[PDB]
RNA sequence: CGUAAGACUAACUUAAGCGAAAGCAUUUGCCAAAGAUGUUUUCAUUAAUCAAGAACGAAAGUUAGAGGUUCGAAGGCGAUCAGAUACCGCCCUAGUUCUAACCAUAAACGAUGCCAGCUAGCAAUUGGGUGUAGCUACUUUUAUGGCUCUCUCAGUCGCUUC
């Protein structure tokens, strides 16, 4: 028994997402969302809201050259006409993924697990590959399979003492530096010289707790 | 007659190799006896990219390229002309040529 | 509608004899943006005609 | 003055989807595709097509005033084409020369990590 | 068996004579056959619910 | 945005590798085995090849369970066509999937049996060894790692003509 009349857009009421207190800038864009009844809640239709956004964009660099690393915000709350937005994962951009995969290299990945001081339980993705030291003509530059598993056990020991780092006002701020990739990177060339690191993907598969006493410090 | 030395290509210390499937056929050839186009190619076609280029807000926002693998039939590259019907001394040459243009297939 | 027109090349008789022979049509407010259009019609260099549509582009020029 | 569409053009072989949404897209506006244009079955994939039906679409974001959006670009590849058809970006020349502020282009068809098994049977498309 | 002692029973040859889908509240004594069946025959198909 | 299920392991992927052959690709652990290189190790002809006989043997097919997404012979429809039990298009069944058995065939091809000696160029790479203060990552240079050319084994590819 409801028979919406004309423009469903008229009983629309906008909403600006927000951003927590991770590294700048608060308002990221608006979205828009229905009227509040005693059936349709305007408040919890707009929970499950999985926002999709860039870094380059939200650092701010003018001339943006970090423009290949989105990172999803979900909309957890709302407050004061504009949804709060907390974290949920680290992705990358498709056209530079599939722009460092020319072939004549080897391909190095770890898919590692490891939760925080609070049980954000994440994934990481931890991508690499092979460079060609100058001065070899050879075409290939391919690693020795057993120097591979050797990388992706140190890869994995690193970040697994990286991501137990206190909840992620730490961790998001190293990989908004990409600190871990300037120290996957160093410690590595003991094994080989590795190339571009790329941590490519998290997934945030784990919430703890909504509870807010948490988010005020973290909103504010 | 054996009308190639290779005959498929790279059936050598294999035995028996995986399939691929082809693009515009749909077949199931094997990964080596494949017609392969690692095809790069621009989104906006690089001639209404100072269409797309105006409305950038960034500093003219380099376009990112469209990336893929074109796994053929024989008979479904042959018969869209990646490869033709060569001479018979012709038949042997591999590598060459690059040696063509700028970019192609873009246009 | 009653849109600027006015030619840079004209063409091989693509469209398979229909002498469709095409064109890198340029305009009066810009010089850079201007872009192919593949017409029907004999074409001397300085034609200048006035075209409808300013989207269609007809990319398979030969 | 930054506010953000997406415009998901689903660039699909014999059809055109321009169904631009809102940031989450949970929220569509303006569903209009390129079949809801011309019925003759067979120009559905022309560039016209997607030149007409995609600033279709840029009236009718600017009856809620989305100055800015985005684009996704979809191929229709899983197990098939992985490469966006021939009214691709046609729709979008035909967005950006319609007073509209494009910057984010991005090929989110996604490509599976290896198929299940396709169309066609071996030595599939027989003529 | 007899007509008598089943719904089934009576022929000269030996058969059902109607349908042995019965309905589920046909209520005894003639519930017999099968009983409120949503489909019959072999299946071919996959229907494991998972 | 999800939850759930079964499949398949892309791109990296090569004129690379392993394997008796059929075959083999997500990490990680554990298990047993293999070539090769190295070796002023050990034994001392133990080796070569093979009727009969044994072990393995793609796919399909068969049994008996567990599964049952995608695909899909058969079947059922729609076109095309003079005809169309076909090609093309739709839902699909046996099958593909896993287990425990059977079967023993493929253009199972390099249409080229295995061990052995000889006979040539040229370039690449897989693996191991050894001189390059050749470079080179930085605990300080060194120890290593990466490559560089220079050798060297077993080769495998490639091309040029006896």
């Amino acid at each position: 028994g409801k028979k919406k009349v004309v423009d469903p857009f008229s009983r629309k009421d906008w909403y600006d997402v927000k951003a927590p207190n991770m590294f700048q800038t608060r308002q990221i864009g608006k979205t828009l969302v229905n009227r509040t009844q005693g059936q349709r809640i305007a408040s919890d239709y707009l929970k499950g809201r999985v926002f999709e956004v860039s870094l380059a964009d939200l650092q701010k660099d003018i001339d943006p050259e970090r423009s290949f690393r989105k990172f999803r915000l979900i909309a957890e709350d709302v407050q004061d006409r504009n949804v709060l937005c907390n974290f949920h994962g680290m992705d990358l951009t498709t056209d530079k993924y599939r722009s460092m995969v020319k072939k004549w290299q080897t391909l190095i990945e770890a898919i590692v697990e490891a939760k925080t001081v609070d049980g954000y339980l994440l994934r990481v993705f931890c991508i690499g590959f092979t460079a060609k030291d100058q001065q070899s003509q050879r075409k290939t530059c391919y690693a020795q399979q057993s120097q591979v598993r050797k990388i992706r056990a140190r890869m994995t020991d690193i970040i697994t003492n990286e991501v137990s780092g206190a909840d992620l006002k730490q961790l998001v701020n190293k990989l908004a530096l990409d600190s871990i990739a300037k120290d996957i990177e160093k410690s590595c060339q003991r094994i080989y010289p590795l190339h571009d690191v790329y941590i490519r993907k998290v997934k945030v598969l784990k919430k703890p707790r909504f509870d807010v006493s948490k988010l005020l410090e973290l909103h504010g | 007659t054996k009308k190639r030395r290779n005959g498929g290509r790279n059936k050598h210390n294999r035995g028996h190799v995986k399939p691929v499937r082809c693009t515009n056929c749909a077949r199931c050839v094997p990964k080596d006896k494949a017609i392969k186009k690692f095809v790069i190619r621009n989104i906006v076609e690089a001639a209404a990219v100072r269409d797309i280029t105006e409305a950038s807000i960034w500093d003219s926002y380099v376009l990112p390229k469209l990336y893929a693998k074109l796994h053929y039939c024989v008979s479904c590259a042959i018969h869209s002309k990646v490869v033709r019907n060569r001479s018979r001394e012709a038949r042997r040459i591999r590598t060459p040529p690059l040696r063509s243009f700028p970019k192609d297939m873009a246009r | 509608p009653v849109v600027w027109a006015r030619v840079m090349k004209v063409l091989g008789r693509t469209g398979s004899q229909g002498q469709c022979t095409q064109v890198k049509v340029e305009f009066l407010g810009e010089q850079n943006r201007q872009i192919i259009r593949n017409v029907k019609g004999p074409v001397r260099e300085g034609d200048i005609l006035t075209l409808l549509e300013s989207e269609r582009e007809a990319r398979r020029l030969r | 003055e930054i506010v953000f569409g997406v415009a998901h053009i689903y660039a699909s072989f014999n059809d055109t989807f321009v169904h631009v949404t809102d940031l989450s897209g949970r929220e569509t506006i303006a569903r209009v595709t390129g079949g809801m244009k011309v019925k003759a079955d067979r120009d559905e994939a022309s560039p016209y097509a997607a030149m007409l039906a995609a600033q279709d679409v840029a009236e009718k974001c600017k009856t809620l005033g989305i100055t800015a959006l985005h684009i996704k670009l979809r191929a229709t590849g899983g197990n098939k084409t992985k490469t966006p058809g021939p009214g691709a970006q046609s729709a979008l020349r035909a967005l950006a020369r319609s007073s509209m502020k494009i910057g984010r282009i991005e090929d989110v068809t996604p490509i599976p990590s290896d198929s299940t098994r396709r169309k066609g049977g071996r030595r599939g498309r027989r003529l | 068996m007899n007509p008598v002692e089943h719904p089934h029973g009576g022929g000269n040859h030996q058969h059902i004579g109607k349908a042995s889908t019965v309905k589920r509240g046909t209520s005894a004594g003639r519930k017999v056959g099968l009983i409120a069946a949503r489909r019959t025959g072999r299946i071919r198909g996959g229907k494991g619910d998972s």
